[PDB]
């Protein structure tokens, strides 16, 4: 997940190479180009904005796996955007995996696994 | 085919599946590569780091000198040019920092895209300001000295 | 040092202020300079801990303290570890408590404006 | 001297590789003496083995400094702790590989001592 794939091929020629070597480009070097990515995506704009401020999360990843399969596992919210009065703390803090019930603010930034690429 | 890795509070939700079941590649293609650069084909001066224009990048501020440990800069920037990134989608990496140290560290980064380095200490708001700090992606404090500091107060200057 | 901040500070033809005086270190101290400390024993005393430590600078009372002094070892290896030494302990200090006045020394320039960037 | 594309290309049967850990630092072992032996004249020109010195060039050079007077030699640099050097320099298809480590009384620690040989 984090050193972006850990393919045995690839550690057994960083072992016997003791390093890393440049190689021409053939199909099969293009089938290990299509890996799965990660990103945050934006709450208040895109195509899930009318998605922004409903708040059951479970709607949010029912309609991202639905639509084009967008694992989110997690969200990113505004540490001030839990109480009413506007501040300019922009620090955000990470839910992990939010409940269904869990209520919705559209400020709000998502964790997202994009399709294979 | 692989286990259903699962998140969940306790494992009595995941057991719950069986209780309720009813040349610009690399050798293997896994990375982008580019040809060897040179150290001094890639140090910018700060007058043109100003000049080149950066946006959406990354900026590694990175304290050491020429005795300090490596810390694997190269296994840093592996993740960030996986193959899955398209060419544009490449963010750039800036490394600010002392010229020892990236030279101790060069020999295992030649082989990568969109690099660049600036000698200085991080320190210096000048040099922030050259690399356009305030439109980077991220910015990165990483210390090399780590370990051959030892008492707790010499611990952490620099970073903090 | 704290023999030169003793003599410079608790000088007899100046009128008494009515300052109290306390030291906080993690070295422990030499038996003369505790003399010197009982000699002044109305406003002296000396203690143990660290400044860094939130709990070190409660026991000392800081949110009361009249002021902060702040020496430094200008017979140090890299001035600039001990300048960004002493700007940590400000640091800490400010952070416990953002109220006080805090005299330091310093060795080298740049280190004035890190200060000021607190 | 050799490359790694240059040993590949040549093919090496029936050889003797000695894969060296040294540096300038390191003492000087005295490699004449071990060649002297193998290059016997009761053996004919045909039966003498080929010698490949595989680890770091300077140790080799000042080596070679008297190794020079020594026919079928070949010099190879890098760790021999690298799977493609002992490839391409056809480790399998050798008579003999000799581990030697130059830095032998410099390290007092045990388990430091002949960690690159194991």
């Amino acid at each position: 997940l984090v050193t972006g794939g850990a393919t045995p091929e690839l550690e057994a020629l960083i072992a016997e190479e003791n390093a890393l070597r440049g190689g021409y480009s053939t199909p099969q070097t293009l089938a290990n180009r299509d890996r799965c990515r990660v990103a945050q995506l934006a709450l208040l704009d895109g195509p899930f904005a009318d998605l922004g401020d409903g708040g059951c999360y479970g709607d949010l990843f029912c309609k991202a796996l639905k639509t084009y399969n967008m694992l989110c596992f997690g969200i990113y919210r505004l540490r001030d955007a839990h109480l009413s009065t506007p501040s300019q703390c922009t620090k955000r803090y990470v839910i992990t995996n939010p409940p269904y019930e869990f209520e919705l603010v559209p400020t709000d930034l998502i964790f997202c696994l994009m399709q294979f690429d | 085919g692989t286990l259903g890795f699962f998140i969940a509070s306790d494992a009595k939700e995941v057991k719950r599946a069986f209780f309720y079941c009813k040349k610009k590649y690399d050798s293997t293609g896994m990375f982008h590569w580019c040809a060897p650069k040179e150290i001094e084909k890639v140090i910018l001066t700060r007058s043109e780091a100003a000049m080149t224009v950066l946006s959406g990048h990354v900026v590694v501020c990175i304290f050491g000198d020429v005795s300090s440990a490596l810390i694997g800069l190269r296994n840093l920037v592996m993740p960030l040019r996986a193959s899955n990134f398209h060419y544009h989608e490449l963010k750039h990496i800036v490394f600010v920092g002392s010229i020892e140290y990236l030279k101790r560290e060069w020999e295992t980064l030649h082989n990568f895209p969109k690099v660049s380095i600036l000698p200085g200490t991080p320190l210096s708001r000048a040099d922030l300001r050259a690399v356009n700090i305030n439109l980077c992606d991220m910015c990165v404090i990483l210390s090399a000295n780590q370990n051959n500091i030892d008492d707790t107060s010499l611990q952490d200057k620099e970073c903090i | 040092s704290v023999s030169n901040f003793l003599k410079a500070f608790l000088h007899k033809a100046r009128d008494d202020v009515n300052v109290e005086i306390v030291f906080l270190h993690n070295i422990s101290p030499n038996l003369e300079l505790e003399a010197l400390f009982k000699r002044h024993f109305t406003q002296v005393e000396f203690y143990q801990g660290s400044v860094l430590n939130p709990h070190d600078l409660a026991r000392v009372k800081i949110e009361s303290a009249d002021a902060c002094l702040i020496l430094a070892n200008k017979y140090c290896a890299d001035p600039d570890a001990e300048d960004a030494s002493n700007i940590m302990r400000v640091i800490s200090i400010k952070n416990y408590h953002p109220k006080i006045r805090i005299i330091t020394q310093m060795l080298q320039y740049h280190n004035k404006a890190h200060l000021l960037n607190i």
